[PDB]
């Protein structure tokens, strides 16, 4: 959020009127997610002796 | 290329900012007018 407000911050010093940037951040944020929803892998296909392992393995990652 | 080069790059990006403040008490969208005086400058030089 922080850098997304001072990627703001230079783009108005530059004369850039302050809703447009922030309609043009949400469409560029719905572009991020589409992305992301088309290329994240799945544990859905997937047998009981793997799924038991992602979840683990999400478990080391927070961890 | 390499480091030294990303400085030149923004040194080149801040000196952009007279014209900016030029057009922008002249109450000009400065980045139209910047955008297109670069895009002449590109060609024509020296006078744009
Ligand atoms: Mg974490």
């Amino acid at each position: 959020a922080s850098a997304l407000l001072d990627q703001a911050l230079e783009l108005i010093q530059k004369g850039i009127h302050p809703i447009k940037i922030a309609n043009g951040f949400d469409e560029a944020a719905k572009l991020a997610i589409s992305k992301l929803e088309e290329t994240c892998d799945d544990i859905s296909a997937s047998n009981d002796e793997l799924f038991r392992d992602f979840l683990l393995r999400a478990a080391k990652t927070s961890l | 290329e390499g480091v030294q080069a990303f400085i030149w790059q923004e040194f080149a990006s801040a000196l952009e900012v007279i014209p900016t403040t030029l057009a922008e008490n002249a109450g000009l969208n400065s980045i139209k007018v910047v955008t297109e005086l670069r895009s002449k400058h590109e060609n024509g030089e020296l006078n744009d």
